[PDB]
């Protein structure tokens, strides 16, 4: 009586420690290549920012009016999103983005800044709503008559909650020094900030820069995080975009950047700009910058794991 | 898969099996214990390698608004290093697991053959290519007694000893 | 640990051993060469894996005064990547070493059995479950001659050949 | 004669390449979990900074008066430590901390700055000793009469040693512009620094910031490292906290941050905030930020290495 | 008939999973230690910068006059290289270096800045050619008579090509405020830059700093990258080192820093400061900072791979 | 390399071989199939391990003009972590490959011995130290018939059976 093993006509070549191209009976794939060209968001609270920028949700341009107090498990950034309506830029913008991606949403709260002796309803043609408007969460602080002067003012706000608050103020860089004297008066202007961990200086710099939204001046946005039972102070005297409401982190979430469609039919925890990687394999060769609970990215496009024996045909 | 010169493509019943030719016809019936053992071992390998790490990684770069060039080159440098590490680990992992899988199947085959040999004390003798030359004509029911490990090791002894 | 259906819980004398039952009573005495070989191999594995890397790492973060959020997220990102790498390496390392350890013990057992078999040319025959049926009554001193590898391979031949 | 292997009634389950939960005879642990809740400092020169901050040892607040010239193999930072007595902040503070942790101690040396035509004994109510004092290694440079003016002064110091020197100066940000004119006189003030590798500008910014130690003004500390046979220059004219002595690194050491007690009975080379990890295992699951000669941190809490054979009982 | 294996008198000890020091028949090395003390540049376009600095090739000091429009596959930086002839420093210098190392060379193009009402031929004793010269790609913008005043000027340049342009301007920090008023006139000076992605402020700071090349003043170099069909704007009024020509990246290359000789006889893709690592081994113990297509650096000096069987002699 | 007590230093002809002493003199001739198999396997190991990764890494530090101390300590920290990872991977890689190489050579030796044994059904018997005691005088041409796997398994049977 004889005894032997089985074989097949068409095997599957794999690689071993000894040889490279051993024909075995059966094999499987370990490096995922298939991609779902959608954002699988089944069972998750998804907020597609769209034309609204992630940082704008703190300042509140028109395009972010519907994102001032959002709550999400999965936050999506779009390429058409913009953080500003009036031309400007954030300082340490990427750090604040990485803070807001895992925030789980934001919760605004009025800071209660009352002003006596100045005007507080500045606007511009860029930030447009019914007419000429401004940031929803900010107040453009100006002087009382056209020209005049700005009194040395000092405000303060104490965080009366258990979570750190997000404080964002602005510095207006005018188109020219004469226009800065037109809005806030002549003389040097200083917008002093203060807290237990932060505080700084922040002098404006009026100068005719370029054109982006169609204007020339700018507004630089700065931010800090107030600890519980800590106080912030603003000793300013001109060129100040005062904050009206502070932000508080809701919980935990994840932020991604993509350009594909949202799909609540499929479920996935690994995302990239091209879609969702739904796989149980330990490796993937799709995108090295994938975020979430992803298989480890490798350079090889295929690595066949042997599931059968050595294939020796007649 | 050593001195067994080739495999039985017609054995679509399992991995290992017996094929006898005595006097009551032909026989080809697969073995269940060794095949099931190898299948459970490979299945364990797959169930162990297939794994979803609960470690979540957040965004560190930015695709729409590129970060500073220096910190960006540091991030890209680190990500490329980690990518090299995981590519190496994947290559060596797959290669080693394939080697141990092939050697595992060959080992199970050798265990089957050694068991069937030890079941036949002196009733049959070896030939050369994974077969057992019988010196007493063993009918089909006796072959089935060899398959299910019930063939007696003495009740056919002296009949095949003098041969 | 293959066809040997179970282990001897009473053998607290070593890893492997002999247990005979002839006519002068019972016998159970451990073997020293195979057991000492496996013990030295596992001991080598432990002495190699237990290791204190002389590489010193300094502080890169700060627990009392948190550094900048961007560079801090880069540091945390890198540390998490390295942590994943070392967790993978530890998992695969322990798994592989355990596999090779078990297969090593089974291999040493097979070497013991094959040596004792080759020591008995035709004086005894195989049965099925890791035992050796003797066809000439071997007393306790003869069993001891089998243990210390001094049993003659011809001075008891034709006595057990005709049996 | 039969022959077999040994077994036990109660085995130890491990994981292999094939199965997960194989009962073997004996096994050992590879992932360390036990922790010593102390700082094992046997045989090492240990300096517990306590209420003194690591950077303060260069400037010299009261709480660091006993740490101006320390020498250690193991430096310990405490949470109650403070780098300043007068309110202020260091620029690139963490870099200087990482420099001082492995410095092996500091060695001060007088720089020899003589002043003709100004006052040089400023103090404050915060930095308190017998009465109103100041930083031990610094000199608050002021004007000669109350108000008046500050002459454009220029000092210089050459490193006459084989190791790079640590130079630290200060910039006083007054509570108001009128008080800055009271201390240093009216007009713009510029504190120019200079060297072969460094040099900069450093204009002060007087502004009423918040309250921390009880005051409003600030003093920002800046630093550089002079190469051997290199010269530093200070062309200043007001708001200057001049350095009196420079620092030199002694050798090599290690810096840690912890809140547990010092113990000279046990010996260890791996430290964390919770204590010392004394182990010979290759892995540990205690603290991922452990410093020193530590086992590699892993996420798994236990990984059992098999030291025995397959356990097959009856 | 007997049968056995072979052996040798003098074996080779290796390390295994079980033992450490197993004498095997034959073995090979896996960790490369041999080094070629030259820069193997066979078949590559090599540009040895020498006394010219990598950043200088954009500004154009005398020592870089022969490197204004180079093209290379392998760029070599030398320790004697200098980026400046007039004393100054680059902002974000290492980022620009890492940009220029893989640029494959640079291609200059005239920006076309015409000036009406000022002088544009400043020079200095440091940047020397036939007499007192200046940067080749820059124009020191001054006033028309000795002293006088500088008119508020505004220039602009649009990138009319498919690749991003490299724009570099300068800010002159005078030795004193009186000399700055001598070159550009009294009053505040502001050098505003502008683009779709960049734009900034850049106020000069006149102050007598140290001596390096023999002078006291400085010139800080700043840079941006213009996207295709994007425009840059310069609203300046004094202390301006205007750019004459912009730079465009040619393709792809690699930049190294070394102090050994160039050799076009040997070929290598892995370089370090000490030479070239020519090896097929997977590991190397020469330099951890090696760049190119290198074997992975390890700490072990030797790791012997077994190529023979167990050596058991008589 | 197990119970074979030592190796033949004079066998400079190959890895494995036969050395017989019958009645027509002495014999020592190497075997080609097993030796060539082991040589091809080790050669495959070397051809797989020797590899030039096409991954190019650029400069991230600066040797002539040191970068900022913070980002420099981050870069040094990451490079040291990666260096530890690759040192570990190299150590474990070399150790594992050496283990599998030695066990591979021993396995090929056991395959040679088992093949030569199975070629001799009952014409010769085992002794103890990797030799085959012949009970019929096999001349040099018969030894050559054993080497090239052409020795008949029955045409010398009953001549050596009665011995
Ligand atoms: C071969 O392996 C694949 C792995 O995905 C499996 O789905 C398939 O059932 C296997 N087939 C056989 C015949 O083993
Ligand atoms: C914050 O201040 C309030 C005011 O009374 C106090 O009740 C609370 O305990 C404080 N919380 C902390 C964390 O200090
Ligand atoms: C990092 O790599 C990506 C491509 O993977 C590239 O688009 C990006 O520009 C790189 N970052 C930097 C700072 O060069
Ligand atoms: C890094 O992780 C630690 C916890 O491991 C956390 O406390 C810290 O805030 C993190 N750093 C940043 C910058 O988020
Ligand atoms: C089991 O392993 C542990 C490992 O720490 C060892 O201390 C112990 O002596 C071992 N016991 C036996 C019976 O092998
Ligand atoms: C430093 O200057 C002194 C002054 O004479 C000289 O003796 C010494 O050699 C110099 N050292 C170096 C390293 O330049
Ligand atoms: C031993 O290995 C080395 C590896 O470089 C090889 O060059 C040599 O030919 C080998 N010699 C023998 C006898 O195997
Ligand atoms: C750039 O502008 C020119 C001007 O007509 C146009 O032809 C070209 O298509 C533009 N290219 C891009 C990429 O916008
Ligand atoms: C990084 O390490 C090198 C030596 O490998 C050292 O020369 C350099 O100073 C280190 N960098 C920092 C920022 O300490």
């Amino acid at each position: 009586i004889c005894l032997g093993h089985h074989a097949v006509s068409n095997g599957t070549k794999v690689n071993t420690l000894t040889e490279r191209g051993v024909e075995v009976v059966n094999a499987t794939e370990t490096v995922e290549r298939t991609n779902i060209p959608r954002i699988c968001s089944k069972g998750k609270r998804t907020v597609d920012l769209g034309q609204c920028g992630l940082l704008g949700t703190i300042t509140g341009p028109p395009q972010c009016d519907q994102f001032l107090e959002f709550s999400a498990d999965l936050i999506i950034e779009r390429r058409e999103g913009s953080d500003v309506c009036y031309p400007g830029k954030f300082v340490n913008e990427e750090a604040l983005r990485q803070i807001l991606r895992e925030s789980g949403g934001i919760d605004k709260e009025a800071m209660g800044f009352t002003y006596s002796g100045i005007r507080t309803n500045g606007a511009t043609s860029s930030c447009r709503r019914s007419g000429s408007s401004f940031y929803a969460e900010m107040k453009w602080l100006l002087s009382n008559t056209d020209n005049a002067a700005f009194p040395q003012m000092t405000k303060s706000y104490k965080n009366t909650r258990k979570s750190p608050a997000l404080i964002v103020w602005g510095i207006h860089h005018s188109v020219s020094t004469a226009e800065q004297t037109k809005l806030y008066g002549s003389g040097n202007k200083l917008v002093t900030v203060g807290s237990s961990n932060y505080q700084q200086s922040f002098v404006p710099s009026p100068g005719a820069r370029t054109q982006v939204n169609g204007l020339s001046g700018r507004i630089d946005f700065h931010w800090l995080m107030l600890n519980p039972n800590d106080t912030v102070t603003f000793s300013f005297n001109g060129a100040f975009i005062a904050p009206d409401r502070a932000s508080f982190l809701r919980g935990k979430s994840m932020g991604i950047q993509s350009g594909v469609q949202v799909d609540a039919n499929c479920e996935g925890d690994c995302y990239h700009s091209g879609g969702t990687i739904i796989s149980n394999l330990p490796f993937q060769n799709i995108d090295s910058r994938a975020v979430g609970k992803c298989p480890r990215y490798v350079k090889q496009r295929s690595l066949l794991l042997a599931t059968g024996m050595k294939n020796v045909p007649e | 898969a050593g001195f067994i010169e080739n495999g039985w493509e017609g054995l679509i019943d399992g991995w290992y099996g017996f094929r006898h030719q005595n006097a009551q016809g032909e026989g080809t019936a697969a073995d269940y214990k060794s095949t099931q053992s190898a299948i459970d071992q490979i299945t364990g390998k797959l169930n162990r390698l297939i794994e979803k790490t609960n470690q979540q990684f957040e965004l560190i770069d930015n695709e729409f608004n590129e970060v500073e060039k220096q910190i960006g080159n540091v991030i890209n440098w680190t990500r490329d290093s980690i990518t090299e590490v995981w590519s190496y680990n994947a290559e060596l992992l797959v290669a080693m697991e394939n080697q141990h899988t092939i050697d595992l199947a060959d080992s199970e085959m050798d265990k089957l053959y050694e068991r069937v040999k030890r079941q036949l004390r002196e009733n049959a003798e070896e030939d050369g290519t994974g077969c057992f030359e019988i010196f007493h004509k063993c009918d089909d029911d006796c072959m089935a007694s060899i398959r299910n490990n019930t063939y007696d090791h003495s009740k056919y002894r002296e009949e095949a000893m003098q041969n």
